[PDB]
Protein backbone atom coordinates (compact mmCIF):
# COMPACT_ATOMS: atom_id res chain seq x y z
CA UNK A 1 0.00 0.00 0.00
CA UNK A 2 1.09 3.61 -0.72
CA UNK A 3 2.27 6.15 1.81
CA UNK A 4 -0.24 8.89 2.60
CA UNK A 5 0.55 12.50 3.58
CA UNK A 6 2.33 14.98 1.32
CA UNK A 7 4.76 17.77 2.10
CA UNK A 8 5.23 19.89 -0.98
CA UNK A 9 8.79 20.57 -2.14
CA UNK B 1 19.47 16.18 -20.34
CA UNK B 2 18.45 13.87 -23.23
CA UNK B 3 19.06 10.16 -23.72
CA UNK B 4 18.16 8.20 -26.83
CA UNK B 5 16.14 4.98 -26.71
CA UNK B 6 17.75 1.58 -27.01
CA UNK B 7 15.38 -0.54 -29.11
CA UNK B 8 14.94 -4.30 -29.11
CA UNK B 9 12.48 -6.24 -31.30
CA UNK B 10 11.81 -9.86 -30.41
CA UNK B 11 9.11 -12.46 -29.88
CA UNK B 12 7.83 -13.59 -26.49
CA UNK B 13 8.54 -17.33 -27.27
CA UNK B 14 11.07 -18.69 -29.80
CA UNK B 15 9.40 -18.13 -33.13
CA UNK B 16 7.91 -20.83 -35.34
CA UNK B 17 5.96 -20.05 -38.49
CA UNK B 18 2.26 -20.78 -38.13
CA UNK B 19 2.09 -20.50 -34.31
CA UNK B 20 0.58 -17.63 -32.36
CA UNK B 21 3.09 -15.64 -30.38
CA UNK B 22 3.65 -12.07 -29.25
CA UNK B 23 5.83 -9.55 -31.02
CA UNK B 24 7.66 -7.25 -28.58
CA UNK B 25 9.36 -3.89 -28.96
CA UNK B 26 11.25 -2.97 -25.80
CA UNK B 27 12.50 0.62 -25.57
CA UNK B 28 14.77 1.60 -22.66
CA UNK B 29 17.32 4.14 -21.50
CA UNK B 30 15.46 7.16 -22.86
CA UNK B 31 14.71 10.62 -21.47
CA UNK B 32 12.44 12.59 -21.67
CA UNK B 33 9.49 10.21 -21.52
CA UNK B 34 7.56 11.41 -24.62
CA UNK B 35 7.98 8.72 -27.26
CA UNK B 36 6.02 7.24 -30.13
CA UNK B 37 6.33 3.52 -30.81
CA UNK B 38 4.55 1.63 -33.61
CA UNK B 39 4.81 -1.99 -34.62
CA UNK B 40 4.84 -2.41 -38.40
CA UNK B 41 3.75 -5.39 -40.50
CA UNK B 42 5.15 -5.35 -44.03
CA UNK B 43 5.65 -1.63 -43.56
CA UNK B 44 2.11 -0.94 -42.26
CA UNK B 45 1.14 0.16 -38.78
CA UNK B 46 -0.37 -2.63 -36.66
CA UNK B 47 -3.51 -1.29 -34.98
CA UNK B 48 -3.99 -3.62 -31.99
CA UNK B 49 -0.86 -2.82 -29.94
CA UNK B 50 -0.67 -2.65 -26.12
CA UNK B 51 2.07 -1.28 -23.91
CA UNK B 52 3.29 -1.49 -20.31
CA UNK B 53 3.00 1.30 -17.76
CA UNK B 54 5.87 3.78 -17.88
CA UNK B 55 8.61 3.04 -15.35
CA UNK B 56 12.27 3.85 -14.98
CA UNK B 57 15.69 2.51 -14.04
CA UNK B 58 18.21 3.39 -11.37
CA UNK B 59 19.71 6.14 -13.58
CA UNK B 60 16.16 7.64 -13.98
CA UNK B 61 15.98 6.65 -17.72
CA UNK B 62 12.60 5.30 -18.86
CA UNK B 63 11.52 1.95 -20.34
CA UNK B 64 8.36 0.67 -22.08
CA UNK B 65 7.25 -2.62 -23.62
CA UNK B 66 4.95 -2.53 -26.69
CA UNK B 67 3.41 -5.79 -27.77
CA UNK B 68 0.80 -7.40 -29.98
CA UNK B 69 -0.26 -10.98 -30.59
CA UNK B 70 0.85 -12.34 -33.97
CA UNK B 71 1.49 -15.50 -35.95
CA UNK B 72 4.88 -15.27 -37.71
CA UNK B 73 5.09 -16.30 -41.32
CA UNK B 74 8.02 -16.75 -43.67
CA UNK B 75 7.25 -13.75 -45.87
CA UNK B 76 5.90 -11.16 -43.41
CA UNK B 77 8.40 -8.56 -42.25
CA UNK B 78 7.95 -6.93 -38.86
CA UNK B 79 9.60 -3.82 -37.44
CA UNK B 80 9.38 -1.34 -34.59
CA UNK B 81 9.24 2.39 -35.47
CA UNK B 82 10.32 4.74 -32.71
CA UNK B 83 10.23 8.52 -32.68
CA UNK B 84 11.86 10.53 -29.90
CA UNK B 85 13.24 14.03 -29.63
CA UNK B 86 16.79 12.61 -29.74
CA UNK B 87 16.27 11.02 -33.21
CA UNK B 88 16.71 12.98 -36.42
CA UNK B 89 14.10 10.71 -38.05
CA UNK B 90 11.94 7.87 -36.68
CA UNK B 91 14.19 4.88 -36.13
CA UNK B 92 12.98 1.64 -37.73
CA UNK B 93 14.39 -1.55 -36.22
CA UNK B 94 13.50 -4.71 -38.15
CA UNK B 95 12.68 -7.87 -36.23
CA UNK B 96 15.78 -10.00 -36.57
CA UNK B 97 14.35 -13.45 -35.90
CA UNK B 98 17.70 -15.13 -36.64
CA UNK B 99 19.90 -14.17 -33.65
CA UNK C 1 15.40 -15.05 -0.60
CA UNK C 2 14.86 -11.41 0.18
CA UNK C 3 11.93 -9.39 -1.22
CA UNK C 4 11.12 -5.79 -2.07
CA UNK C 5 8.13 -3.53 -2.45
CA UNK C 6 8.56 -0.39 -4.64
CA UNK C 7 6.33 2.38 -5.95
CA UNK C 8 7.45 4.46 -8.96
CA UNK C 9 5.85 7.82 -9.85
CA UNK C 10 6.32 10.02 -12.95
CA UNK C 11 4.71 13.46 -13.47
CA UNK C 12 5.30 15.27 -16.81
CA UNK C 13 4.11 18.86 -17.35
CA UNK C 14 2.57 19.60 -20.76
CA UNK C 15 2.22 23.38 -20.95
CA UNK C 16 -0.81 24.45 -22.90
CA UNK C 17 -1.98 20.82 -23.26
CA UNK C 18 -3.82 20.33 -20.00
CA UNK C 19 -2.63 18.97 -16.69
CA UNK C 20 0.55 16.93 -16.20
CA UNK C 21 0.64 13.30 -17.23
CA UNK C 22 0.89 11.15 -14.04
CA UNK C 23 1.76 7.42 -13.99
CA UNK C 24 2.22 5.38 -10.78
CA UNK C 25 3.24 1.70 -10.63
CA UNK C 26 3.72 -0.63 -7.65
CA UNK C 27 5.97 -3.71 -7.73
CA UNK C 28 6.69 -6.63 -5.44
CA UNK C 29 10.14 -7.84 -6.51
CA UNK C 30 9.99 -7.61 -10.34
CA UNK C 31 6.22 -8.22 -10.49
CA UNK C 32 3.93 -5.26 -11.11
CA UNK C 33 0.81 -5.40 -8.95
CA UNK C 34 -0.98 -2.01 -9.22
CA UNK C 35 -1.04 0.96 -11.57
CA UNK C 36 -2.61 4.39 -11.93
CA UNK C 37 -2.47 6.38 -15.20
CA UNK C 38 -3.99 9.86 -15.31
CA UNK C 39 -4.94 9.35 -18.99
CA UNK C 40 -6.69 6.01 -18.42
CA UNK C 41 -10.46 5.84 -18.20
CA UNK C 42 -11.16 4.53 -14.68
CA UNK C 43 -9.31 7.17 -12.63
CA UNK C 44 -8.78 4.43 -10.04
CA UNK C 45 -5.79 2.53 -8.77
CA UNK C 46 -6.11 -0.74 -10.71
CA UNK C 47 -4.91 -4.33 -10.01
CA UNK C 48 -2.21 -5.85 -12.18
CA UNK C 49 -1.50 -9.14 -10.39
CA UNK C 50 -3.99 -11.93 -9.53
CA UNK C 51 -3.14 -12.01 -5.82
CA UNK C 52 -4.03 -8.33 -5.18
CA UNK C 53 -7.55 -8.63 -6.58
CA UNK C 54 -8.84 -10.08 -3.26
CA UNK C 55 -8.22 -6.71 -1.52
CA UNK C 56 -11.55 -5.15 -0.54
CA UNK C 57 -13.22 -1.99 -1.80
CA UNK C 58 -11.84 0.00 1.19
CA UNK C 59 -8.33 -0.84 -0.05
CA UNK C 60 -8.99 0.31 -3.62
CA UNK C 61 -10.64 3.53 -2.37
CA UNK C 62 -7.72 4.34 -0.05
CA UNK C 63 -5.06 3.52 -2.68
CA UNK C 64 -6.95 5.66 -5.18
CA UNK C 65 -7.15 8.58 -2.75
CA UNK C 66 -3.50 8.33 -1.83
CA UNK C 67 -2.21 8.05 -5.42
CA UNK C 68 -4.31 11.05 -6.40
CA UNK C 69 -2.86 13.04 -3.51
CA UNK C 70 0.64 12.13 -4.72
CA UNK C 71 -0.40 13.40 -8.16
CA UNK C 72 -1.66 16.70 -6.76
CA UNK C 73 1.52 17.16 -4.72
CA UNK C 74 3.68 16.56 -7.84
CA UNK C 75 1.59 19.06 -9.83
CA UNK C 76 2.42 21.73 -7.23
CA UNK C 77 6.09 20.64 -7.08
CA UNK C 78 6.46 20.97 -10.86
CA UNK C 79 5.63 24.65 -10.49
CA UNK C 80 7.85 25.12 -7.42
CA UNK C 81 10.95 23.50 -8.96
CA UNK C 82 10.57 25.53 -12.14
CA UNK C 83 10.93 28.55 -9.84
CA UNK C 84 13.92 27.13 -7.95
CA UNK C 85 15.72 26.38 -11.22
CA UNK C 86 14.70 29.72 -12.83
CA UNK C 87 12.94 28.09 -15.82
CA UNK C 88 10.08 29.43 -17.92
CA UNK C 89 6.49 28.18 -18.06
CA UNK C 90 6.82 27.14 -21.74
CA UNK C 91 8.85 23.92 -21.37
CA UNK C 92 7.86 20.39 -20.33
CA UNK C 93 9.56 19.06 -17.17
CA UNK C 94 9.53 15.79 -15.23
CA UNK C 95 9.47 14.69 -11.58
CA UNK C 96 10.22 11.05 -10.77
CA UNK C 97 9.93 9.46 -7.33
CA UNK C 98 10.76 5.96 -6.16
CA UNK C 99 10.28 4.59 -2.62
CA UNK C 100 9.94 1.23 -0.88
CA UNK C 101 11.41 -1.32 1.49
CA UNK C 102 13.24 -4.68 1.47
CA UNK C 103 12.68 -7.63 3.79
CA UNK C 104 14.69 -10.77 4.37
CA UNK C 105 13.56 -14.30 3.73
CA UNK C 106 12.28 -14.47 7.35
CA UNK C 107 10.34 -11.20 6.92
CA UNK C 108 12.66 -8.90 8.85
CA UNK C 109 13.11 -5.30 7.70
CA UNK C 110 16.37 -4.82 5.80
CA UNK C 111 16.29 -1.36 4.20
CA UNK C 112 13.97 1.51 3.30
CA UNK C 113 14.46 4.09 0.61
CA UNK C 114 13.13 7.16 -1.08
CA UNK C 115 14.67 9.11 -3.95
CA UNK C 116 13.38 11.97 -6.09
CA UNK C 117 14.58 13.34 -9.47
CA UNK C 118 13.92 16.42 -11.60
CA UNK C 119 14.34 16.30 -15.41
CA UNK C 120 16.06 12.89 -15.06
CA UNK C 121 18.74 14.01 -12.56
CA UNK C 122 18.99 13.47 -8.76
CA UNK C 123 17.05 16.06 -6.75
CA UNK C 124 16.83 14.81 -3.14
CA UNK C 125 17.17 11.38 -1.44
CA UNK C 126 16.56 10.01 2.03
CA UNK C 127 19.73 8.61 3.53
CA UNK C 128 19.94 4.94 4.47
CA UNK C 129 19.51 5.74 8.20
CA UNK C 130 16.02 7.17 7.32
CA UNK C 131 16.81 10.24 9.40
CA UNK C 132 18.73 12.58 7.05
CA UNK C 133 18.36 13.93 3.50
CA UNK C 134 20.93 14.50 0.78
CA UNK C 135 20.15 17.30 -1.70
CA UNK C 136 21.84 17.19 -5.10
CA UNK C 137 22.40 20.93 -5.52
CA UNK C 138 21.60 24.29 -3.94
CA UNK C 139 18.08 24.38 -5.36
CA UNK C 140 17.19 20.98 -3.83
CA UNK C 141 18.59 22.20 -0.50
CA UNK C 142 15.57 24.57 -0.27
CA UNK C 143 13.32 21.46 -0.24
CA UNK C 144 15.62 19.81 2.31
CA UNK C 145 15.26 22.76 4.71
CA UNK C 146 11.47 22.64 4.27
CA UNK C 147 11.36 18.87 4.90
CA UNK C 148 13.65 19.17 7.93
CA UNK C 149 11.34 21.84 9.40
CA UNK C 150 8.26 19.67 8.66
CA UNK C 151 9.89 16.59 10.27
CA UNK C 152 9.08 14.76 7.06
CA UNK C 153 11.80 12.08 7.55
CA UNK C 154 10.18 10.85 10.80
CA UNK C 155 6.79 10.47 9.10
CA UNK C 156 8.32 8.81 6.08
CA UNK C 157 10.45 6.52 8.28
CA UNK C 158 7.36 5.18 10.11
CA UNK C 159 6.08 4.13 6.71
CA UNK C 160 9.31 2.79 5.14
CA UNK C 161 10.42 0.67 8.07
CA UNK C 162 6.91 -0.09 9.50
CA UNK C 163 3.77 0.19 7.32
CA UNK C 164 5.64 -0.67 4.10
CA UNK C 165 7.04 -3.87 5.71
CA UNK C 166 3.61 -4.84 7.09
CA UNK C 167 1.97 -4.63 3.62
CA UNK C 168 4.88 -6.36 1.89
CA UNK C 169 4.52 -9.30 4.28
CA UNK C 170 0.78 -9.45 3.55
CA UNK C 171 1.36 -9.43 -0.22
CA UNK C 172 3.99 -12.16 -0.02
CA UNK C 173 1.39 -14.25 1.81
CA UNK C 174 -1.44 -13.28 -0.61
CA UNK C 175 0.88 -14.18 -3.50
CA UNK C 176 2.87 -17.05 -2.06
CA UNK C 177 2.02 -19.47 -4.88
CA UNK C 178 3.84 -17.18 -7.37
CA UNK C 179 6.09 -14.57 -5.63
CA UNK C 180 8.40 -17.17 -3.99
CA UNK C 181 9.12 -18.92 -7.35
CA UNK C 182 12.59 -18.44 -8.87
CA UNK C 183 13.11 -19.45 -12.53
CA UNK C 184 16.68 -20.20 -13.56
CA UNK C 185 17.78 -19.08 -17.04
CA UNK C 186 17.65 -21.52 -19.93
CA UNK C 187 20.85 -20.90 -21.85
CA UNK C 188 22.35 -21.62 -25.25
CA UNK C 189 24.87 -20.13 -27.68
CA UNK C 190 24.49 -19.22 -31.35
CA UNK C 191 27.10 -18.70 -34.08
CA UNK C 192 26.76 -16.36 -37.08
CA UNK C 193 29.57 -15.74 -39.65
CA UNK C 194 29.82 -12.07 -40.56
CA UNK C 195 32.35 -12.72 -43.32
CA UNK C 196 34.63 -15.50 -44.53
CA UNK C 197 36.94 -14.82 -41.55
CA UNK C 198 34.93 -13.69 -38.50
CA UNK C 199 31.84 -14.86 -36.62
CA UNK C 200 29.55 -13.55 -33.91
CA UNK C 201 29.11 -15.73 -30.83
CA UNK C 202 25.98 -14.84 -28.85
CA UNK C 203 25.22 -16.19 -25.38
CA UNK C 204 21.52 -16.38 -24.55
CA UNK C 205 19.67 -16.48 -21.18
CA UNK C 206 15.89 -16.98 -21.42
CA UNK C 207 12.90 -17.50 -19.14
CA UNK C 208 14.49 -16.31 -15.90
CA UNK C 209 13.02 -14.60 -12.83
CA UNK C 210 13.98 -12.36 -11.03
CA UNK C 211 15.46 -10.00 -13.60
CA UNK C 212 18.93 -9.73 -11.98
CA UNK C 213 21.53 -11.66 -14.00
CA UNK C 214 25.15 -11.46 -15.16
CA UNK C 215 26.52 -12.60 -18.56
CA UNK C 216 30.25 -12.26 -19.23
CA UNK C 217 32.58 -13.38 -22.02
CA UNK C 218 36.08 -14.74 -21.41
CA UNK C 219 38.84 -15.55 -23.87
CA UNK C 220 41.34 -18.09 -22.56
CA UNK C 221 39.91 -17.24 -19.15
CA UNK C 222 40.61 -13.50 -19.51
CA UNK C 223 37.57 -11.25 -19.17
CA UNK C 224 36.90 -9.64 -22.55
CA UNK C 225 35.63 -6.49 -20.89
CA UNK C 226 35.35 -4.47 -24.09
CA UNK C 227 34.68 -6.03 -27.54
CA UNK C 228 31.46 -7.55 -26.08
CA UNK C 229 27.98 -6.30 -26.97
CA UNK C 230 25.51 -6.62 -24.07
CA UNK C 231 21.80 -5.74 -24.36
CA UNK C 232 19.59 -4.39 -21.56
CA UNK C 233 17.71 -7.13 -19.73
CA UNK C 234 14.23 -7.28 -21.18
CA UNK C 235 10.76 -8.64 -20.31
CA UNK C 236 9.40 -11.60 -22.28
CA UNK C 237 5.89 -10.38 -21.44
CA UNK C 238 4.92 -13.55 -19.50
CA UNK C 239 6.55 -12.48 -16.23
CA UNK C 240 10.02 -13.76 -17.11
CA UNK C 241 13.09 -11.98 -18.55
CA UNK C 242 15.67 -12.38 -21.34
CA UNK C 243 19.20 -11.16 -22.02
CA UNK C 244 22.02 -11.83 -24.44
CA UNK C 245 25.70 -11.03 -24.79
CA UNK C 246 27.79 -11.28 -27.99
CA UNK C 247 31.43 -11.18 -29.11
CA UNK C 248 33.02 -11.15 -32.59
CA UNK C 249 35.78 -13.71 -32.95
CA UNK C 250 38.14 -14.93 -35.66
CA UNK C 251 36.87 -17.98 -37.54
CA UNK C 252 38.67 -21.04 -36.21
CA UNK C 253 39.16 -19.65 -32.69
CA UNK C 254 35.61 -20.03 -31.33
CA UNK C 255 36.65 -22.60 -28.74
CA UNK C 256 38.86 -20.09 -26.85
CA UNK C 257 35.78 -18.13 -25.75
CA UNK C 258 33.47 -18.92 -22.83
CA UNK C 259 30.26 -17.30 -21.68
CA UNK C 260 29.55 -17.27 -17.94
CA UNK C 261 26.02 -17.04 -16.58
CA UNK C 262 25.21 -16.07 -12.99
CA UNK C 263 21.70 -16.01 -11.63
CA UNK C 264 20.32 -16.56 -8.14
CA UNK C 265 18.36 -19.54 -9.40
CA UNK C 266 21.50 -21.38 -10.58
CA UNK C 267 23.20 -23.81 -8.17
CA UNK C 268 26.57 -23.31 -9.89
CA UNK C 269 27.44 -20.56 -12.39
CA UNK C 270 27.17 -21.88 -15.94
CA UNK C 271 29.98 -21.96 -18.46
CA UNK C 272 29.21 -22.23 -22.18
CA UNK C 273 31.69 -22.91 -24.98
CA UNK C 274 30.95 -23.13 -28.70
Amino acid sequence: ALHGGWTTK
Amino acid sequence: IQRTPKIQVYSRHPAENGKSNFLNCYVSGFHPSDIEVDLLKNGERIEKVEHSDLSFSKDWSFYLLYYTEFTPTEKDEYACRVNHVTLSQPKIVKWDRDM
Amino acid sequence: GSHSMRYFFTSVSRPGRGEPRFIAVGYVDDTQFVRFDSDAASQRMEPRAPWIEQEGPEYWDQETRNVKAQSQTDRVDLGTLRGYYNQSEAGSHTIQIMYGCDVGSDGRFLRGYRQDAYDGKDYIALNEDLRSWTAADMAAQITKRKWEAAHEAEQLRAYLDGTCVEWLRRYLENGKETLQRTDPPKTHMTHHPISDHEATLRCWALGFYPAEITLTWQRDGEDQTQDTELVETRPAGDGTFQKWAAVVVPSGEEQRYTCHVQHEGLPKPLTLRW
